[PDB]
């Protein structure tokens, strides 16, 4: 008698790294980048109209 | 492998989910027909010849 | 230990971070894209009004 | 509590069929009853067989009584040699939290106090049977507190209709209609029950209720001009109809009424008897709930995080 | 012309409102499961009487 | 009647006359009796349309 | 480290004397809705534990304190609030300073209970909010000071205000609407107490019947005892049918519902270490939960 149970392949995803510029919903705003904004207490920014 | 966006308050934080799936092989078979006929044998095998 | 056993647990191990890291260090980017969403919908008036 | 807490280990015997533990590894979070604080023990020891009394079976109401005596802890881990547990009444972690999946009807809200019943009710009644061991397991179900105290209190009024030859199963919770699987009471622990119950009653009654009986005219009266007073006596009380028809009035003078205060010494032995006999009928709500991630409701069928109540 | 399709005949009140049937309805008088029915022991069941 | 804001009638025969003949029985109404501080329950239907 | 600390983040908009209120408030026992590392300030506020329409009473705050759960607020940033919880927080730490709103003086080893301000205030003009601290009064006095306020009430229907602590007056009268703030909790003691003193009295149809200080302890004592004769020592065996099974079970959840409002469990204990033993009004205590 000769008798086997097998596995036949192993499937993954693939996580899609999404950069944030990559769409072009990004063009609704300009993102720039404070290194600290938690020490910030005044967050006032003047308009000139 | 479920991809994540973060989210603030009130409600609340998620953790990255994984999932592992396993399938069974089903099986089947299949049938046919070939049959000969009574002198068909010797006229291959050679008692007629 | 020094078994081959152990030492390749941490690559069980070790890529469980970097499947962890690699989802939550994208869920920020989709974070600002939800939030880029959020805060003009908070912003925009309907069209009949 | 230690600094990296007390843990049990309950050791699992070899003879072990295959389903039965993949049975084991399903009760991840459920409470377990131990009899001491004993390290090492055995699954024969968790296990029903050993969980009833001399001789005899012990039924739904008189098991309050044998979980009190015990001693209720909560699995952590299932591990293939052994299972690791952690006790309750000891400090229970080095972190102070365990998670505990909910075999329960009804889901958790944050803050509420977890007390725990046996197996009542119908069509959920599931019970792990470890059959090359020839075990069975019946696991507590953990209910929010104020549920649990009416639970106790459906059982112990359904077993003094049986010393006296309709209806009392039906309960409501979040809209839920849910009954009782229950049959008979052994008329032993019913007495063990019913005897806390009226040395706790009686020791309610000092001088100063008899001050606190003449404003039963107060009251009936004051359910008249108040909606707030009409949501007391809910038309099942006996204050209702007893107002209607005993005009009390106050005895006097008290005996030294000028040292002392029979208002005031009435309420703290009140307070002291029958305000505490939801812990002395069922066991003390030692468990309340804290999520982190903050969810207001924790499913049925979910695991929880835990933090002990005082 | 084809296979003959069989009626069939339910007892039923007189004072119905025709207007239960001029939507798609059961012939019963109460709407069946399991579709309905929702997380408990009892509800299918418990939807029918 | 789940409101119990409003002060009742004064006869508890006809006070509670009411009330059973409001609350059976009714979609909304209560199934055990309005608690005396918290929010009382609607009961869960078996099935939704 | 490994240390929790929530972080209360206060909404801008703060008029300088506003945040001098905030800045005196050092140490003092605050309320939240979960244990969480970032929150708002609105759900610390008294606004925020309305039911309607209406703001709650003293039944409601005893209520609310075992639903909510309690924290000290440590050093206070003006950008934030930074808050350590009490049941989860500090067993890692072990000593936290805690200020008393009470005027009744502290000893050593004192269990400490959490009252709410009903013994007798902050507001914000600029953020539209009120703040409510309760008190830190020790628990076998909170058993007592609680239970004087529903015998004053029960009288509205010899002095109640003498409290003599660690040698120290208290006048519990100082008034108009303290008394009515507590009517709901004088409702459900009698409600309770009478339905308890008739069902008992129903089922044992002759306790007052019975003869005096004899035959009553014979009477006490074999129910007292823990021997097999116990239930025909006790029960009494169209027309209507008084309800009173049905009514023993909607007491006991009312009973059962006041054991967890006015238990007053002690949450803290206070261990002095190098300095005096009483604690004074106005004074930081150390504080250390059971291990």
């Amino acid at each position: 008698d000769v008798e086997f149970d097998a596995l036949l392949g192993s499937y993954c995803n693939t996580l899609s790294l999404v950069r944030f510029l990559e769409l072009g919903l990004s063009v609704a705003c300009v993102c720039t980048k404070f290194p600290e904004l938690a020490y910030m207490n005044e967050g006032r920014v003047q308009f000139e109209v | 492998h479920q991809p994540l966006i973060a989210r603030d308050g009130p409600h609340p934080i998620e953790q990255p989910t994984h999932n592992y799936m396993t399938k069974i092989i089903d099986r089947r078979a299949l049938n046919a027909a070939f049959s000969l006929a009574t002198e068909a044998i010797a006229l291959l095998t050679g008692e007629a010849l | 230990d020094g078994t081959g056993i152990s030492a390749h647990r941490q690559l069980r191990a070790i890529q469980q971070l970097a499947r962890n890291v690699q989802a939550v260090l994208g869920a920020f980017e989709r974070g600002t894209a939800d939030q880029m969403l959020h805060v003009l919908l908070e912003k925009a008036p309907p069209l009949a009004l | 509590m230690l600094a990296d807490g007390f843990e049990t280990d309950i050791a699992i015997p070899s003879g072990i069929s295959r389903p039965d533990a993949a049975a084991l590894q399903r009760c991840e979070g459920r409470v377990v009853f131990l009899p001491t604080i004993r390290r090492q023990l055995t699954l024969a020891d968790v296990a029903h067989e050993s969980f009833v009394s001399g001789g005899v079976s012990p039924d739904t109401l008189g098991l309050l009584l044998a979980y009190r005596r015990r001693f209720p802890a909560v699995i952590t881990r299932v591990l293939p040699t052994r299972i690791v547990a952690c006790p309750l009444d000891v400090g229970l972690t080095h972190a102070g939290t365990v998670n505990l999946r909910n075999t329960s009807p009804v889901d958790l809200c944050n803050g509420d106090p977890i007390s725990l019943v046996p197996p009542v009710f119908e069509g959920q009644a599931t019970d792990v049977r470890l059959d090359s061991l020839d075990l069975t397991l019946r696991f507590p179900v953990p209910l929010p507190s104020p549920l649990a105290r009416e639970i106790v209190a459906r059982l112990v009024a359904r077993g003094i209709r049986d010393l006296n030859p309709p209806d009392l199963n039906v309960l409501y919770y979040n809209g839920s209609r849910l009954s009782l699987l229950a049959d008979v009471q052994q008329l032993g622990p019913v007495n063990a029950e019913l005897r806390s119950l009226v040395l706790n009653m009686v020791y309610s009654i000092t001088e100063g209720t008899t001050i606190i009986l003449t404003l039963i005219p107060r009251l009936f009266a004051l359910s008249a001009q108040d909606g707030y007073v009409n949501a007391l006596l809910q038309m099942q009380s006996v204050t209702r109809e007893a107002a209607q028809l005993i005009h009390p009035e106050a005895p006097a003078l008290m005996q030294d009424g000028e040292r002392r205060l029979p208002l005031y010494e009435a309420l703290v032995a009140w307070l002291t008897h029958a305000g505490q006999l939801g812990d002395t009928l069922a066991l003390a709500p030692v468990v309340r709930v804290c999520t982190f991630d903050g969810a207001a409701v924790v499913r049925s069928g979910d695991m929880a995080p835990v933090i002990r109540y005082p | 012309h084809g296979q003959d399709a069989v009626c069939e005949f339910i007892a039923t009140p007189v004072s119905t409102d025709v207007n239960y049937f001029r939507r798609p309805c059961n012939p019963r008088g109460r709407a069946a499961g399991g579709v309905y029915a929702g997380d408990k022991e009892g509800d299918v069941t418990a939807l029918m009487y | 009647y789940l409101g119990r804001g409003a002060p009742p009638l004064l006869d508890n025969a006809a006070a509670v006359y009411l009330r059973n003949a409001v609350v059976a029985g009714n979609r909304l109404g209560p199934a055990q009796p309005v608690p005396v501080f918290g929010c009382a329950q609607v009961p869960r239907r078996a099935g939704m349309d």
